[PDB]
């Protein structure tokens, strides 16, 4: 049973900003990259940012670049993201996944991407 | 004032025999203030009819190993699971040493603790006392040497109506090296077949027997006619096998994800059982069956599969997260799924006026033919059990897993003779098992699935202690990962 | 965006369905990356696919991929009304970056 | 002889077994309740703990009362009985597997055609009661869990029982 | 006893994988994953059963025969049982009950563990060539002994035995039902989400004495008479075996195994009781084997297991866990021309070669 719950949320008028939190549970937090996507109303699936195994590469689906910072505290395990001057088009419901990788002893530097394998239930970020 | 014994603890894998020595210190209190006392469900308020016991409470503790873990440490264990296609205990040498007994003394209102007498201790290798090390109970050793432990107290449970005994009950008085000789027992398995029950055919050849094919020719009436097909690789559910899979007795499905269960509370209700002389008794873990189709991995069924505690869990109505619930993937190609039907069978007769009717079969019982795989046994598990002594049984092999054996290591009690004086004792054993292996011959090409440490990242290293000092153990570990035809 | 998926695509119990999306330039399902998603409303998305055609452990037998050329598909066979729900597909691209599908809802009669 | 200790006492009465079973279901009365919650299966509920071995097969039988009032006033005396049919003649099932003919404390009642051998009541079921209880069909939000009786079992592995061509198992007669 | 034997190049000497993805799909019951090997072998499992090479060049447009001295053909047993054994099967392809025919040799390929045709991580692929096996020229024989594990003598002459009942068909077709039972109706077993058929299931009777027109849907051996099509056939192009021999000991397969009582009688209920479809082993049981037929296979081997009741195969014959080994045979490739150049790829022209022999 692994579980990842995302929390903060809400209402905030466009130009402020909101922190999202990822809450992980059940699994080990730090060996997984970890990155978020936003289900804007009425939209299929968008890819937001990501943060690597051992935070080295930070990445930033180019709309967002700039205004969102992505990190995780790792004391206990949960994850951030932060999102400065946010717009009309940030509404939507934020989801938090994990890249899948079955063996995480590499053999071999460019390794085939797996896709993203555990998912939260996601929370709604509102702009008014 | 000379020591007694030395500290032996190591591993010896010599060719194919391999010999685990564990010592560990012990700690043996005063139970019952020396003294026998009648116990019931009673003292205990005895509500329900199906947990109504009788029975007696001894002073005497035993020493307990029969769980994997107190002879294998994680990494001999897996050394062991990935290089062997089985294995088996053969001898078993045990010796008690460095013993201490310590007198309590309450001067004032503080406690002073002083040395002192003698120590009672005795096996019995007659099997004349009630055999209690079969249930899975706890005080066995410590998985990690550096843990100091405390000996379980020692009780039998007798026949019983309701808490009252009855005259056909017995009542047992009870009243440092030796060696031990397991008796031949099969290999345990500790493999997946490659191959399921089903597909054991040659997928490139046809049978030459033939099978029913169609009993109409169209839609319409009067239509009846008799077809007949060669049953090959096209369609091979239809092919004759000259073996069918083991028995099934079926279990409810419960699901991990809480919202596909159905809102009530069927946990007793919806349980499979055996009823005995009127107690109503829950199947568990019940006849070794996998626990879930493929991709169903999420259910599993109700009662039919080992459930071990995390480190530190609770001891009543701990979540779900704090258990670790064990699955008999491995086994689900020769034996039927716990939570499906073992088939269907017709339940009349045909006729121009009567349909074909055919119903579901709930339970099987052994048939000539079937074949199957025992349950799997852990790190965690354990390890024998004693076979009851009855004019028969069949497949003695317990349903927990392990080595079932009619004459297992003996039970040991141990107890601190009396002078009452507050008193307890302690000091060290250390059993020594010979195990035997059975080698891998496979010439499968590719390479075997075996069990890893993931290489990752984390607070804490997985097998060892954490900053305060507690050894935990995060998952179950099974012994079915090199593979075999079927 | 830059993964041109049908809007929606329907079948009855019983029938397979093929959902199929396409992509550009050479990114497209780049390392072994095309991965199919399946998205209830409401409710935490799915890996149904991982790799070209691999799928993960909870995925049942019935779902199924595979990619010729420019063009990978989804194949759902023995159809239930359990299968309706939304479905993307993503493709790692050489960036690093993951790009989903318009996505299809799959509506069973 | 005759056993001093049941098949499903065979535990220890004074120690937790460190297995666990699912004790609770739902939270509590409502709507969407749904949860899982363990215990550790111990001195205090012993119905639900794991066992090694299990009771022997079970043919059941009916139960005939010795005082004539309690029986139904009706002709069960062929009808009622439990036969086994071969070659198309019917051959009524005697005296049966060995069970018990009574659970503890009825001495009224004796199975029609199984015989008194409460002696064996230990490990072996009672002839005129089901084996146990198995479950029919899954549950889901919709259906509710149901479990259906045994009216006979026939051996499985890990089964224990006292007693009273080209294959046979376990020859000694009845 | 003694045939001629002739054998062929398989899949242009490869190893195929085959799942049904490559014959349609099928369903689900029927899916299936596995490997197909150039590798021949000899099957003589079958009661009624009891070195030359050739090359074909086509020159204009007509082939020409012409003996290749050199060439070498590769023969090998599996006595260690280090392969999947298929020879239990009852497939076709055993040598001939006429010692005058000549016989091709079957292809030898293996199932493993799939999830529809796809593979899982358990799955094994064997590699024949990884055995040592004996190469023979035109010149050379290759010989072996075998001695058989002790097994019961098989049988040609308390309560009955067990049963799983069978639905019934009758060959008048007036009393069968105007309906498409054949599948639907079927008694089976299912394993891992895969309903797979009852057949021939346990040994019993197949009708009451009397009643000789009906017969288990999928209790007895079928077999076809001479020259009997593949699909389709009708009920007079099959020779259906009865086993009412063994109705003695045994239930009927188109009944009931008894009654059992299914509540407690009393002043206010009556005694009821209900049918017995399936009946597991009981103390005291006793029952025949099903027979053995002119046609029928010798043994089979028992699946290495941790348990087994009565391990005697359910199509009749002698079940071993040490049958006769697996005796595989092909035909060694010799290339064609390679170029002169060197390219790293494997060679993929072949000599078109085929050779024959003896038993």
């Amino acid at each position: 049973e692994v579980q990842l719950v995302e929390s903060g949320g809400g209402l905030v008028k466009p130009g402020g900003s909101l922190r999202l939190s990822c809450a992980a549970s059940g699994f080990m937090f730090s060996s997984y990259s970890m990155n978020w996507v936003r289900q804007a109303p009425g939209k299929g699936l968008e890819w937001v940012s990501s943060i690597s195994r051992s935070d080295s590469y930070i990445d930033y689906a180019d709309s967002v670049k700039g205004r969102f910072t992505i990190s995780r505290d790792t004391a206990m395990n949960v994850l951030y993201l932060q999102m400065d001057s946010l717009r009309a088009e940030d509404t939507g419901v934020y989801y938090c996944a994990r890249t899948h990788v079955f063996n995480m002893f590499r053999e071999v530097i460019n390794d085939d991407y797996y896709g993203m394998d555990v998912w939260g239930q996601g929370t709604t970020v509102t702009v008014s | 004032g000379s020591s007694s014994g030395n500290w032996h603890c190591d591993s010896q894998w010599l060719g194919d025999r391999v010999i685990t020595t564990s010592t560990r210190t012990w700690a043996l209190p005063t139970y019952n203030n020396h003294l026998y006392k009648q116990i019931s469900n009673s003292t205990s308020g005895g509500s329900s009819n199906d947990n109504a016991y009788f029975g007696y409470s001894t002073p005497w503790g035993y020493f307990d190993f029969n769980r994997f873990h107190c002879h294998f440490s994680p990494r001999d264990w897996q050394r062991l699971i990935n290089n062997n296609w089985g294995f088996r205990p053969k001898r078993l040498n045990f010796k008690l040493f460095n013993i201490q007994v310590k007198e309590v003394t309450d001067n004032n209102g503080v406690k002073t603790i002083a040395n002192n007498s003698t120590v009672q201790v005795f096996t019995d290798s007659d099997y004349q006392l009630p055999y209690v090390l079969g249930s899975a109970h706890e005080g066995c050793l410590p998985p990690f040497p550096a843990d100091v432990f405390m000996i379980p107290q020692y009780g039998y449970l007798t026949l019983n109506d309701g808490s009252q005994a009855v005259g056909r009950s017995s009542f047992y008085c009870l009243e440092f090296q030796f060696s031990y000789e397991f008796e031949n027992v099969p290999f345990h398995s500790s493999y997946a077949h490659s191959q399921s029950l089903d597909r054991l055919m040659n997928p490139l050849i046809d049978q030459y027997l033939y099978y029913l094919s169609k009993t109409i020719n169209g839609s319409g009436q009067n239509q009846q006619t008799l077809k007949f097909s060669v049953a090959g690789p096209s369609n091979m559910a239809v092919q004759g096998r000259n073996y069918i899979p083991g028995p099934s007795y079926r279990q409810q499905r419960v699901s991990t994800t809480v919202t596909q269960n159905n809102n009530s509370e069927f946990a007793w209700p919806g349980a499979s059982s055996w009823a005995l002389n009127g107690r109503n008794s829950l199947m568990n873990p019940g006849p070794a069956m996998a626990s879930h189709k493929e991709g169903e991995d999420r259910f599993f069924p109700l009662s039919g599969s080992l459930i071990f505690g995390k480190q530190g869990t609770g001891r009543d109505n701990v979540d779900a997260d704090k258990v670790m619930i064990t699955n008999e993937e491995e086994i689900k190609t020769t034996n039927p799924v716990a939570t499906e039907s073992y088939g269907q069978v017709a339940t009349n007769h045909q006729s121009a006026q009567a349909q074909a009717q055919t119903g579901w079969v709930q339970n099987q019982g052994i048939l000539p033919g079937m074949v199957w795989q025992d349950r799997d046994v852990y790190l965690q598990g354990p390890i024998w059990a004693k076979i009851p002594h009855t004019d028969g049984n069949f497949h003695p092999s317990p349903l927990m897993g392990g080595f079932g054996m009619k004459h297992p290591p003996p039970q040991i009690l141990i107890k601190n003779t009396p002078v009452f004086i507050t008193q307890y004792s302690t000091g060290q054993v250390s059993v020594e098992i010979e195990w035997e292996l059975q080698k891998e011959n496979s010439k499968r090409w590719n390479p075997e699935i075996q069990y890893t440490s993931n290489y990752y990242k984390s607070n804490n290293v997985e097998f060892a202690v954490n900053t305060e000092g507690v050894y935990s153990e995060p998952r179950p570990i099974g012994t079915r990962y090199l593979t075999r035809n079927l | 965006s830059a993964l041109t998926q049908p809007a929606s695509v329907s079948g009855s119990p019983g029938q397979s369905i093929t959902i199929s999306c396409t992509g550009t330039s050479s990114d497209f399902g780049i390392y072994n990356s095309v991965s199919w998603y399946q998205h209830h409303p409401g409710k935490a998305p799915k890996l149904m696919i991982f790799g070209v055609s691999n799928r993960p452990s909870g995925v049942s037998n019935r779902f199924s991929g595979s990619k010729s050329g420019n063009t990978a598909s989804l194949s759902i066979s023995g159809l239930q009304a359990e299968d309706e729900a939304d479905y993307y597909c993503s493709s790692f691209t050489a960036r690093s970056t993951v790009v989903f599908g318009g996505g299809t809802k799959l509506t069973v009669l």
